[PDB]
């Protein structure tokens, strides 16, 4: 049913994602990590003990956050009408190429010009401290901040983002898709519902929808360049062991 | 069998 599609996707968004825009905006208005001293201060309370370099510690914390978000995005996609009806291989393909586009889109909700939220809202790491790290760890979030700054200027809310993320996942352009025509039909319904929602929620910007279409293309390019950084770390950083779920996602992308 | 299939089959 397309009459209740926007309400159902928004509800699945609020149900499955521990962090959203209205929650992050409340916190951003919370320990601050701005140097090596405050980083160790935060890790003493938010990380458990069972030694590696600080760049690898932030790497493992960030990749762990991605693993949980992939699980949330999987459950979110299950609540999208028609997704569970696809073949199991098609569901894998949609998530494989879609999760990181949705992750970096959703990352904008916890970012401002000065930094981003970490540790489920309990910490705030500054933009300069991330740039002050050694290469290639300092070249990771900088293009994400740049994307987030232009994306946040659109002033979308969780109701807009929920439909945006749904359109990202249900993309008939992913390589190796089987039921291309039916997934394209699913995308058409979500995109059309997103079009009407943007018309009602943002009547002051009647060209907001083509703006969001360009952000979808910006995200795919941001992800492809991000996967190149993943391979650099995988090949030239032994202490940065990569999570098996993330190994499977980036493999053959 | 892949790990992404585990999250989808659950
Ligand atoms: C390129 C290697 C790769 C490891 C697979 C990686 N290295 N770093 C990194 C390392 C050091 C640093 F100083 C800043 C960053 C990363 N940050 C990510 N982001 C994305 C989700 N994340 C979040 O909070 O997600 C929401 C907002 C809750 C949805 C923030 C962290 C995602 C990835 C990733 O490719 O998996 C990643």
């Amino acid at each position: 049913d397309l009459k209740s599609l926007a309400k159902r996707i928004y509800e699945a968004y609020l149900k499955n994602f521990n962090m959203n825009k209205v929650k992050a905006r409340v916190i951003l208005s919370p320990f601050v990590i701005h140097d090596m001293e405050t980083l160790c201060m935060a890790e003493k309370t938010l990380v458990a003990k069972l030694n590696k370099e600080a760049e690898v510690r932030i790497f493992h914390c960030c990749q762990c956050t991605s693993v949980e978000t992939v699980t949330e995005l999987t459950e979110f996609a299950k609540a999208i009408p028609g997704f569970a009806n696809l073949d199991l291989n098609d569901q894998v393909t949609l998530l494989k190429y879609g999760v990181y586009e949705a992750i970096f889109a959703m990352l904008s909700s916890v970012m401002n010009k000065d930094g981003m939220l970490v540790a489920y809202g309990n910490g705030f790491i500054t933009r300069e401290f991330l740039k002050s790290l050694r290469k290639p760890f300092c070249d990771i979030m900088e293009p994400k901040f740049d994307f987030a700054m232009k994306f946040n200027a659109l002033e979308l809310d969780d109701s807009d983002i929920s439909l945006f993320v749904a359109a990202i996942i249900c993309c008939g352009d992913r390589p190796g898709l089987l039921n291309v025509g039916h997934i394209e039909k699913m995308q058409e319904g979500i995109v059309h519902v997103l079009r009407l929602h943007l018309q009602s929620n943002h009547p002051d910007d009647i060209f907001l929808f083509p703006k969001l279409l360009q952000k979808m293309a910006d995200l795919r390019q941001l992800v492809t360049e991000h996967a190149q950084l993943v391979q650099i770390i995988k090949k030239t950083e032994s202490d940065a062991a990569l999570h098996p779920l993330l190994q499977e996602i980036y493999r053959d992308m | 069998p892949s790990l992404l299939k585990k999250l989808l089959l659950a």
